[PDB]
RNA sequence: AAUAAAAUAUUACUUUGGAUAGUUUAGUUUCCUGGGCGAUGAAGAACGCAAUGAAUUGCGAUAAGUGAUAGGAACAAUAAAAUGUGAAUAUCCAAAAUUUGAAUGCUUGAAAGUAUACUAAGGUAUAUAUGAUAUUCAAUAUCCA
RNA sequence: AAGGUUCCUAAACAACAUUACUUGGAUUAGGGUGAAUCGAUCCUAAAUUACAGAUGGAAAUCCUUAAGAAA
RNA sequence: GAUUCACGCAGUGUUAACGUGCAAAUUACUUGUCAUAUUUGAGUAUAGGGGCGAAAGACUCAUCGAACUAUCUAGUAGCUGG
RNA sequence: UGGAAGUAUAAAUCGAAAAGGUGAUAGUAUUCAUCAAAGUCUAAAUAUUACAGGAAAACUGAUAGCAAAGAAGUACUGUGAA
RNA sequence: AGAUUUGAGUAUCGUAAGAGGACUCCCUUAACUUAAGCAUAUCAAUAAGGGAAGGAAGAAAAAAUAACAAUGAUUUCUUAAGUAAUGGCGAAUGAAAAAGAAAAAGACCAAGUUGAUA
């Protein structure tokens, strides 16, 4: 595994695109030498590609995917795939506020006699 | 002696086992510990009146009941809107 | 000539693959599963049979997702 | 276990076939099937009265 | 058949490739008891039923 | 009358068989904590992916693994390459996640397919029932110029 | 139709084809199936199955153009 | 819906062969029949107190005077064996 | 249903109120006692052999213990359920 | 033309489905078995079939017990108790108040009133 991830991340957009043709060139090039009789070093540079383009694809749709989420985070209509984990169960039920909502009577009641602290003496 | 016994049906799945009893102690304990810890007057078991039992069986007997009637509270003269946030049952 | 001879003219096939449960179960002529009873939206399960809700159920395979979710 | 030696659908062969008639497993196709079954004798069946739990 | 469905005849094609035997150099491996696949079946012997 | 080839009996050794003894990374039962799936596509099924893999394991066209954070020098059956400028290994994280499956554009037998709209090829949306809002309509159904 | 690699070649004969086999539809490793015109795909036959509707305590059943602001 | 031969098909007789078979119903000769109430492939429809039956309680996957499979179920046994 | 001249539910018919229900032997009357139906919500104490993670054992120790101590619901059988 | 009522098509934002069902709430008129036969009864809210749920669920604040020197929502455990009762009064089935504990908590709609009414 040869990229240097450091060196991903520096470089532009355009340039991951003719990084990523190049590898893609490369890899496909390196499959016709292992079936045409190639040489075991030639065989192990064909894993160590793939995994170029695994780590090149990764920086590519990480960086794509964050620039989004920085523009839909004030959006109202955010998309699905951006909208905070939960489970199903967990989008259904009633917020903590809507839990705890009580009625003006039982609010203001609950404020004139609340429960007080005492002890009995022994 | 004529044998009355109600085996007939499946039983099996009948039998209730008391293998938990040893940790309903534990859980009870540490749960009744644990209300002390938050607010101990609330695990104080709030005050109850005295009342008798019922039937002529018992009736020499008194026992807490539940709640103080409307009635005591206004001859003790505690207003029945406090009783209830100061550790006192009221029943009406 | 019931036991031999008849089974010569065996070539023609009841239950093909199903999709759904992928057991040769799919039933040709009725056009339905013997064994995930498809069409049906819901899995065909019975309480006699206690092995065939074994065989096949929660758990008897990859599951994908929600392996992540009961450990989260 | 409840079930343990229990899990089979088996059967009594009956008599006129040569052979007792403790129950036999069903099917064809594995060396298991033919063979005993349930009862405490057998191979691979439920033991004498079960130790229960309880 | 000469005559077959696209996907019936891929399942064919892996009936094919699952009918091998163990490689020899997975047979070296350091405790290794895998000597002969015991899935294995020939045409004449049993048919797979598909 | 005679023979010990066969036959029989005992012990030693060898053989077919796997009992017995020693042992356990497996089970059984009870108890404690939770009981955390799915249209944001679940459980299940199918196919594919390792330098040499058939099963199994892990994974999804970024393939027995990618990024990130911890982690500190290995793996090995045989070669290679990479490696303290960070190998293995771990994960409730990030990206990614093929064909199906409630399966949900229409069709589906073992079926290969295919229509419209938006952004040639690719990718999205379009099943049924249903709540609120908006818009377009229908019926002199009630009045009504 | 059914079978599913049994097809062709090479190496090799431990097992299998009631002796044996240098043979094999058996072991191992490779190779092999090319369509604008042949078929599937298209149409409909006996028949089959949907939305809405009707029926049922229920699962589900009936209806296939009749019941529908559908087709 | 005449008489016969042939490709085929059935199963009258030998109550032949075989009867730990070639075969969980077959073989040889003989006999009959061999196109319209004929023979036959595929598709399709009919399913358990149900179907189908030129009717034998026949056939419904070697299982039929009520199939196969699983649960009730370790059904009950004054009877037999240990 | 233990509820016995009807304890509960449902159907057909009938069908209240200037209230009324209950006091389990049917009926009428007069007292007594106790509640106030025909709408809704509500923590805690309670259950658990799905499943996941743990801890224990006068349990079994490869014909035993789960069917499964190895690629076990696998090899293999059946058109299929199994 | 206009003011309403009612019913549709489309668009937007969402909602139900399927898995699991050990424990929870229910629908349905099984039989083997016992009664030394058997036909009511027993097996038995049991098997199978079907629906719906959660981390628990169900129930819950008296048209409730009792006849007392009276209690006081619900739930669960002990006792009452194999008792009252039911039953070819045969085989068999069978509760509950009282009393002792674990825990404790009460609040709303409808109807009525206020209407320069919101």
């Amino acid at each position: 595994a040869s990229l240097k991830i450091s060196a991903i991340k520096a470089m532009s957009k355009n340039d991951m695109n003719a990084k990523l043709i190049e590898l893609k060139g490369e890899l496909a090039n390196l499959r016709t030498a292992k079936v045409t009789g190639g040489a075991p070093s030639k065989i192990s540079r064909l894993r160590v590609v793939k995994k170029d383009i695994a780590r090149l694809l990764t920086v590519m749709n990480t960086q794509r995917m964050e620039a989004l989420r920085k523009y839909y985070k004030q959006a109202k209509y955010v998309p699905k795939e951006l909208r905070p984990k939960t489970t199903r169960k967990e989008r259904r039920q009633l917020t903590k506020a809507q839990l705890n909502l009580k009625t003006v009577k039982a609010a203001k009641k609950a404020q004139h006699f609340p429960a007080r602290k005492f002890f009995v003496l022994a | 002696a004529v044998s009355n016994i109600h085996f007939c049906k499946d039983w099996r799945s009948k039998v209730h086992t008391w293998f938990k009893q040893p940790f309903r102690k534990i859980r009870r304990h540490q749960t009744r510990v644990e209300k002390a810890k938050a607010v101990f007057p609330a695990t104080i078991k709030s005050l109850k009146p005295s009342v008798h039992c019922m039937n002529q069986r018992f009736n020499y007997k008194l026992r807490l009941g539940r709640g103080f009637t409307l009635k005591e509270l206004r001859a003790a003269k505690i207003d029945k809107n406090l009783a209830r946030t100061i550790g006192i049952a009221v029943d009406p | 000539t019931k036991g031999t001879s008849c089974r010569g003219t065996r070539h023609n096939k009841t239950h093909i693959l199903c999709k759904r449960c992928g057991k040769r179960s799919w039933h040709l002529q009725k056009q339905r599963c013997a064994s995930c009873g498809y069409p049906d939206a819901k899995m065909r399960q019975y309480a006699w049979g206690y092995k065939a809700l074994r065989r096949r159920t929660q758990g008897t395979g990859r599951m994908r997702h929600l392996k992540i979710a009961l450990k989260r | 276990s409840t079930e343990a030696g229990k899990q089979h659908s088996a059967i009594s062969w009956g008599t006129g076939r040569a052979v007792a008639r403790i129950p036999r497993i069903s099917g064809s196709g594995s060396g298991r099937n033919g063979q005993g079954a349930f009862g405490n004798m057998t191979r691979k069946g439920h033991m004498f009265s079960p130790l229960k739990n309880f | 058949t000469g005559h077959k469905g696209f996907s019936y005849k891929l399942k064919l094609g892996k009936k094919i490739h699952q009918n091998r035997g163990v490689p020899q150099w997975f047979r070296m491996k350091t405790g290794n008891t895998i000597n002969y696949n015991f899935k294995r079946r020939h045409w004449n012997r049993r048919k797979m039923g598909m």
